[PDB]
This record gives C-alpha cells, structure tokens and sequence, in this order.
C-alpha cells in the first residue's frame, strides 16, 4: 500500500494499546506503565485549566490531549531509523495548524461579532497609531497561523536530516584510512547525542504545541 | 534575465539578517515579565496586558523586515 | 556615627509644624552623662 | 526528496483527517473519561 | 473496561469542522495541481 | 497585612498596597511579595488599605516582608499632616548650622529633611 | 543595465538589515517598563505616556531604514 | 547557471538571522533561572511563561530559517 | 557607466545599516529615563531636560548616516 | 560546473555564522545557573533539570543553523 | 570607472563606522540619568563629566565621519 | 579549478567566524564562576562542577565551527 | 590600476568599521566613572585622573585603527 | 592568479575573529576585579579559577588566529 | 598583478576589523575597575596589578589583528 497510510495505521494502534493493554479491567491501586498516563493527564487538565479556564476548559480538554497526543506518537515513530514520518510529512501538520487557526478564526468571529476586529485594538493607545495597531496586529494574527506547525515540521524534519547526513559522513569515515579508524566511536556518541536531542526537541514542541494554541484558543474563545 | 533572477534569490538572503533583531527583542521583554512577576508576585495580572503590547510590537519590527524579503522573493 | 544615629536626628528633626504635644517633646529631650568608665578608673560624666 | 517534497498531497490528507478524528472521538468518549473514573473513584473510596 | 460516557462535540468543535472541510477542498485542488508536476 | 509599628505607637500594626521610600529608591509591596529586609530613608509614606490611603512623615526606620505576609514597617516616630511653615524656618536656621559645626552630618541630615518637608 | 537593475533590488536587501537595531531598541524600551512598574506597583500612570513617546521615537529611525529600502526596492 | 549559484550564495546569507533567535532562547531561559531563584516559590506561574515566550523567541527564528529552505529548495 | 549607477544604489543599501545604531540608542535613552523615575519620581523633572538632550545627541548620529544615504543614493 | 561547486562552498561558510548565537546563548542558561543556585544554595535540585532543557533549545537553534551549513557544504 | 563607482561603495563601508559612536552617546548619558536618579545631588560634579565623556565618544565617531567624507568627497 | 580552490580557501576563512560566540560563551562562564564565588563564598565546591559543565558545551559549539573550516581545508 | 586604486578605497571603507567598537569602548569606561562616583561620592579625586588613564587606554585601539585606514587612504 | 589573491583574501577574513577574543578577555577580568571589590578576601581562592578561564577564553582567538596563518601560509 | 595587490589593500581593510573588539574589551577592564574601587575604596592597591595585568591582554588580542594587517597592507 502507502507508507503514509501505514503509519496513520501504527499511529492508532499505539494509542489504542496505551488504554487497554496497560492495567487490567481497572485496577484502583494503578499499574506501572499508567502512571505516566495519568501525569500527562493531570498536567494538562491542570494547565488548560490554567491557559483557557473557562467553564469550557474541560470541553477543550480532550482537544488538547489529542494534540498532545498526536505529536508525541509521531515523534517516536518518526525516530525509528527505518521509518517514513507522519509529521515530517509536512503537509499534514502545517495543513493542520491552518485548519486549528481558521477553526479559531471563525470561533472568534462567532464568539465576539463583528467587533472582533476590537481583537486588533490590543490596548488602550493613542488615537493616530490606533489604526497602525490594527494592521500589525492582522499581520501577527496570521503570522500565528503558520508559526505554529512550522515550528514542530522543522525541528523534527530538520533533526532527521541532520542525523542523516553525519550518517553518511560517518560511513565514509569508516571506510577511509586507519587513522581515521582511531576514533571511530567518537562520531558515533555525536550522532547518538543528537538522537537524544532530537527526542527532547520533540516532545518539548508537544508542548510548546498544545500551550500556543491554548494561547491562541484563550485569544479565540474570551475577547483577549 | 539570469543576473536579476539571480539577484532575488542573493537579495532575499540579505534581508533575512534583520529579523534577528526582532527575536533577540522578543526575549528581552519576557525576560522582564520573568524577572517582574518574580520581583512581585501580585504584579503579574497589571502587567501581562502590557506585556502583551510590548511583544506585538517588538515582533513587529521583525514582520517589517520579513515583508521585504517576501518582496524581493516573489517580486 | 551610626544609621541609627541618623535616624534618631531625623526623629529629632520631625517633631519641628507646631501641633506638638508634650510627650512628643519629651521623646526628643532627655539629660543623661556618659561616664566612660575604665580599668575603678574612670573617664568624667560627659554629658550624652 | 520523498521526505522532502511530493506531490501525493491529497492521498495524503485524506488519511491523515481520518485518522485525526478517529483519535478525537476514540480519547474523548472512551480513553480520557476512563481516567477521571479512575480519580473519582480513588476520591469516593477516601471521602468514605 | 471501555465505556462510552458521551462527550458533547457537535456543538463544541462546530467551527472547527467547517475549517476542516473548507481546508480539505481546497487542498483537494492544491494536490491536482502540484501533482500536475 | 502590615504592621507599622513605632516605639510609642503601634499605626498598623487587610492593608493592600503599602508606598515607602527606602535605600532602594521606592518601593512599593502589594499582596504577596518577595521577602526583604530594608532600611527605610527618611520618608513621606502613603499606606493603602483597599482604596483608602493614610499619609504618615516619617524618620525612616527598616521594611521588611516576612514570609508569612507580614510587612514588618518599623520607624521611630510618624501623621504627615501633624509634621506639616515654621519647621521650614527652624531648618533654614539648621542650614546655617552645617557652616559651622559629627554635627556636620547631623545638619547635614536636616538639610535631607528639609528636602523631605519640601516634598510635604 | 541588468546589472543596474539588480542593484536597485539587492540594496534593498541591504537596508533590510537596518530594521534589525530598532527592533532590539523597542525591547529595551518595555523591558524598562516591566522593571519599573516592578518596583513603584503604581507608577504607571506617569510612565506610560513617556513609554509610548520612547517606542514612536525608536520606531521612527527603524522606518528611516525601511524608506530607504523602498526607494531602492520600487523606484 | 547563474541562477543556481544564486539560490546557494542566498541560501548561506539568510542563515545569519538564526544566531539571533539562539541568542534570544537563552535570555529567556536565563531570566526564568533568575526568577525562580529569586523567589523560590514563583516557579508555578512563571513556568508557562517562561515556555511561552521561549516559543515566541524560536518563531522568528524559524522565520529566518524558512526562507533559506524557501531559496534553497526553490 | 552602468557600473558607477550600480555602485551607488548598492552603497546607498550598505550606508543603511548605520541607522540600526541610533534605534538601539534612542531606546536606551529612554530606559533610563524610565528607570529613573520608577527609582525616584521626585528626580522626574531633572531627569526629563537630560533625557531629551541625550535622545537627540544619539538620533543625531543616525540623522549624519541618513544624509550619507541620501549623497549615495541620489549622488 | 565551477561556479556551482564554489557557490556550494560558500554558502556552507555563511552558514557558520549562524552557529555563534547559540554558542553564547548555552553559556548565558549556565550563567544564570550559577548566579541561582549561589542565590540560593538550595534551588538546585529543581532548577538543574530546567537548565538543561534550556541549554538543549538554545544548542537546537544551532543545530539547524550547521545542519543547513552541512546541506550546502556536503550538497 | 570602476575607481569612481570603488569610492562609493568605499564610502558606504565606511559610513557603518558611525554605528558605534551613536550606541557610545547613548550609554554615557545613560550612565547621567542612572546617577542623578542614585544620589539626587551627584549632577553638579558629573554633568562636566558627562559632557566630556559624550565628547570623546562622539571623537571616534567624527574620525568615521571624516574618513567617510574623504572618501567620498575626496 | 581556480575558482573551486579560491572558493575553498575562502569558504574556510568564512567558517572561523562561528568561534568568535564559543570564545565569548566560555568567558561568561568564568565570569559566573568568579561572581557566585565572591557572592557565597562556600557555594564554589557544588558549582565549580557546574561551571566546567557550561565550558564544555559552549566549547562544543565552536568546535563544530572549527572541524568545517578543516573540511574546507 | 583602476582595480588597484578602487582596491585603495574600498579597503578604506572596510577598515573604517573597525571604529565603532571604539566608540562604544569609550562610553564603558565614562560610564563605569558616572556610576562609580555616585557610588562613592568621595573616590573620586583618585577616580578621575584613574578613568583619563582608561579613556586614553581604550582609545589608542581606536587610533591605531585609524593609522591603518589613513595608510590605505592617503598611501 | 585568483587563488593566490584569494590565499591573501582568506587571511584577512580569519583576523576578524580575533575581536572577540578581545571583549571576552577583558569580561574575565571584569568580573575579578568586581568579585574582589565585594569581598576583598575572595581574591586569592578566584585569581587561579580567573587564570584557568583567562587561558580557555584566549585560546578560541588563537584558532582564529591559527587558521589566519595557515591560509595566508597555505 | 593588479587582483594581487588589490587583494592586499581591501585584505588590509578587513584585518583592521578586529581591533575593534580590543577597543570593547580594554574599557571593559577600566569599567570594572572604577566601579569595583568606588565600591571598596581601598581594593585599589591590590587591584591596580590585576587591572595592569588584565589591560595587557586584551591589548595584546589588538596587537595581534594589528600585526596581520601590516602584514597584508605592507606585502
């Protein structure tokens, strides 16, 4: 088939083991592997109702742990060598973060009129600079729009390629002259660095995700 | 023409350099918020409106900048 | 000279406009002599 | 590239809302509200 | 284990879904296009 | 909370928003903030218990937030309004006095309060 | 001529790099702010005005680079 | 061609700009470090402050970053 | 000919990068301006003729760069 | 063929410049670590975790900056 | 020819010399309001030396100025 | 050929740029080290470690400049 | 020759950047006097002549800079 | 020809390096002569940690400056 | 040759770049010593070498970038 589809495929099936084969029938006590289940669940339960915190938080909040979610799956599958991203996979994720700003676009609109550009009045200022002020607020309105997938497409898409290429740098490393054969580990420990550093960058940006665009539905939902 | 085609794409790179500015700027103010929330814990809800302010603007200098390079780009 | 001698001058100087009290007046106006003592010898009652 | 720029864009996008929305509803009614049974139910036996 | 406690999401993410079909339309033409290539 | 405390008075020993002049310019210390020690210059005070404001002159002393919200204000001796014309006269006689006479700094501190009342 | 008309579009690219100092001086400007309001809770009301008036004035020198960069850009 | 030397050459410049967003990251994560530690118990409200205008920081730079992936891919 | 036309429009772009110093330096002008009456408000009035005399000392070396531009740019 | 391979190598060199601002910005989360932690004497324990996440943002944005350096240097 | 279109672009280079001078100004004058604000009464002995220390910094920059003009005029 | 070799040695020239922020960076770092010493005192033992920490990694970053201008040679 | 006579000025220009930390350099040590001598209100007797030293130090970099920029100007 | 010109070339782009260096340096010894200011008595424990990063902060230049000479050497 | 000795005078103008950092750094120096004796008074005596010691690097890092652009600007 399509490897894109397979993974889509991996994806769900990863998530759904993650609820069902990690305690047995619910077990009050807890099991070991739903600790971290229950963390995730608890410090963003905690941080929605931090960012948002309506009373429309918590109808929000499965959309935020979905996101949450989503990303750190496919910064796990896309860190295996032999494997072909979802979220490297730029268009989905870019298109994604077009389709969560548009849906808090007319959320804004719906919620706050047609003084919703009152939005672009930030504060309180001089009249003469009023207008100014709205049109360079318009233009960050929409710079978050593409800010926010491109920021997570490039670190993963980025780290990848970068791994990649000191891969293969590395091979002809090891497959010139002795000398060059001294050392040889020390390539190896930099490139195993990065990986490490590939996985941090990923699951910050989960949360740099699913707070930015708590910012942005905080914006969206409450009229600032 | 090879030579103007060519000048965009030199020309784009150029601008790029001044958005920099800008992100350096960014930090600046929510290094303040950091360090003033901290100062005074109870200042925090004054102050994040003009925080707020402060960052749109700061970033607007580098959106200025940006706008050239998409001129240059696609011009 | 201390901070607290500072102070106690500024102290003084606040109960100069005139809607004084005597208490207040009392506070700022004391008669004391320290006498440095020393090694049975003794330094005179130098006024405080 | 093939990680860099296909054209297989819609194909692509249509698998990829699918299973966005598989995820949404599937932590929503059933996976989430499983855990706040968990809570709740922690709470219940320490209120009694 | 799992149970279906209902979440309420039709009046909820209504705006989000409109976007959805909209974007998906309309990258719908964009992938025929660059497919073109 | 606050205690604005005095020897032979206890001001204020709830308060919201306290303005002090101290060695670090001014101050001001609204609900929590972080806990401090320090000395209190010379001063023109204003205490704010919700909206309500009560002015105090007064002849510095030392500030201090305990961690328990408690805003130790101690100074020896306050009402800005029974502090302050005549005064201005007596120190402008004290400004003479530095001329002549540690006594240069004790004028010299006068001078200081003369700013003070000035800002009365 | 074609190399004069890629000269008019690259020193604009140039010009671009000028925005760069303004964008760090609007940042300077409200992390001044934050501190301040910091240490007074209260001044705000005074220091306001003064900050609106310090960004228009650093504002300004970022748009005598962005002039420029329009004239080489356009004309 | 001339074009294609051009795309290269342009693509190196617009890497410039990075080095002030990674300048700019730390000042934020410097400023949270001096937070906390002036505090102590700050560290709850400012930590999604802190993240957040991290994020804030990296965007610009990212900005930089995409139009030398604009020039270089095309 | 087309060489000394280039040369100037290229070298009116590159005199512009000057400008980024004075919108830096207008801005830590009025920092300290800021600062200072947040430290003290009662030294705000002898602090504000020091502040404006210092602002236009530092635009004016932006200003000197600006008509170095425009000598370039229009020759 | 010369002038591709040579503009190859110079755009690689370009792109090293990139790398300082994070290089810096690695020493200045450790600096504020140690100015913390002497603050405190106690901080540590939480404060050390956060540092390096910090130092692994800062060193990322150079990590993409010598990644690019890496695209046109090797191709 | 390619001497007089060298002088321009010599006097554009130069002209970026200025840059420093004008963040010198500034600091110095910073320096003023940040210590008449400290003591309320250091200015009487420090404005004469702010004015120097302006002074000298503005100097640098002036030999920038010069060498621009001597280029260009020159 | 000559343009290809000019390019390299150029190129190299270019990339020593990128140490200039390292150098810098090591220096805050000592510079951190003598102020939390001479703010403690007695802090130096557990922070001496942390210091050498932040040296390293700021030296990491120039070294990646340093290896491409060898590359480039 | 025109090469040559161009390469004359165009080094110029380029030496001429090397000034602008001077400038900078000066203010940091005028600075470091302002601030001290409202730290002490009494050093300075020792300071004054202390910083003349410092100025005259830092500026003599910016001189030889200078000397560099006239031997490539005049010849 | 162009090879020889650009041997020269390289050379001059590597001392740009160098200034740096220069500010680092004098950072270090800032920071010894503030740190000895407060205490007085840190100085002795400090003046070898000063001489370690006085040395390591140097010695960044002096890669600048070494790969200066090997490109004008060759 | 007219590209060689060309190259010699604009490689002269870009070895006169890094004094500038020298300039930045030896007022550094002199900053902290005026700040850290109006702190202290009496340091001084102790403090004087170190300042001595700490110029003469700094200095020497110019003395350097110095050297390099005789070098080129003479042959």
């Amino acid at each position: 088939l399509t490897t894109f589809s397979l993974y889509t495929i991996i994806v769900l099936l990863v998530i759904t083991s993650l609820y069902t084969l990690t305690n047995n029938n619910n077990k009050i006590i807890g099991s070991r592997w739903l600790i971290s289940q229950e963390a995730i669940y608890d410090t963003i339960m905690n941080m929605t109702k931090g960012q948002i915190g309506g009373k429309n938080w918590g109808l929000y909040f499965p959309m935020i742990f979905t996101l949450f979610m989503f990303i750190f799956i496919a910064n796990l599958i896309s860190m295996i060598p032999y494997s072909f991203a979802l979220s490297a996979h730029l268009v989905f994720i870019i298109s994604l973060s077009i389709v969560i700003w548009l849906g808090n676009t007319i959320l804004g609109l719906y919620k706050h009129g047609w003084v919703f550009f009152s939005l672009f009045v930030p504060a309180g200022t001089p009249l003469p600079l009023v207008p100014l002020l709205v049109i360079i607020e318009t233009l960050s309105y929409f710079a978050r729009a593409i800010s926010l997938g491109l920021r997570l497409g490039s670190n993963i898409l980025a780290g990848h390629l970068l791994m990649v290429i000191l891969a293969g740098l590395t091979f002809n490393f090891m497959l010139i002259n002795l000398f060059t054969l001294v050392f040889g580990f020390v390539p190896l420990a930099m490139i195993l660095a990065i990986m490490m550093l590939e996985f941090a960058i990923g699951i910050i940006q989960g949360y740099v995700w699913a707070i930015l665009t708590a910012s942005y539905l905080k914006d969206a939902v409450y009229l600032h | 023409m090879q030579l103007v085609l060519a000048a965009k794409y030199i020309g784009a790179g150029i601008s790029t350099i001044g958005l920099l500015g800008a992100g350096i700027g960014i930090a600046i103010v929510f290094a303040a918020l950091i360090n003033g929330v901290s100062r005074n814990p109870s200042i925090k809800d004054t102050v994040f409106p003009m925080a707020i302010l402060g960052f749109a603007l700061s970033e607007a200098t580098g959106l200025f900048c940006l706008m050239v390079s998409f001129l240059l780009l696609f011009g | 000279i201390s901070y607290a001698a500072y102070l106690n001058v500024a102290a003084q100087a606040i109960r100069s406009t005139e809607l004084q009290t005597a208490s207040v007046l009392n506070r700022s106006q004391t008669d004391a002599f320290y006498t440095q003592y020393k090694n049975a010898s003794e330094p005179t009652p130098i006024t405080k | 590239m093939p990680q860099l720029v296909p054209f297989y864009f819609m194909n692509q996008l249509t698998y990829g809302f699918l299973l966005m929305i598989t995820l949404l509803i599937l932590f929503s009614q059933f996976f989430l509200p499983m855990i706040l049974r968990l809570y709740v139910s922690r709470l219940f036996i320490s209120k009694l | 284990m799992l149970k279906r406690f209902p979440t309420p999401i039709l009046k909820v993410y209504w705006p989000f879904f409109v976007a959805g079909a909209a974007v998906y339309y309309g990258m719908s033409k964009a992938a025929d296009l660059s497919s073109n290539t | 909370k606050l205690q604005f405390a005095l020897p032979h008075e206890t001001l204020y020993s709830e308060v919201t928003q306290v303005n002090l002049p101290a060695k670090s310019g001014r101050i001001g210390v609204l609900a929590n903030h972080v806990p401090t020690v320090e000395q209190l210059l010379p001063g023109v005070v204003e205490v704010m218990e919700g909206s309500n404001s009560k002015k105090f002159f007064i002849s510095g002393g030392f500030a201090t937030v305990q961690p328990d919200s408690q805003l130790c204000v101690t100074a020896i001796e306050a009402p800005l309004e029974s502090f302050s014309e005549n005064i201005k006269n007596l120190l402008a006689e004290a400004k003479k006095n530095v001329s002549s006479s540690r006594e240069a700094a004790e004028a010299a501190i006068q001078v200081e309060v003369l700013e003070n009342l000035q800002s009365v």
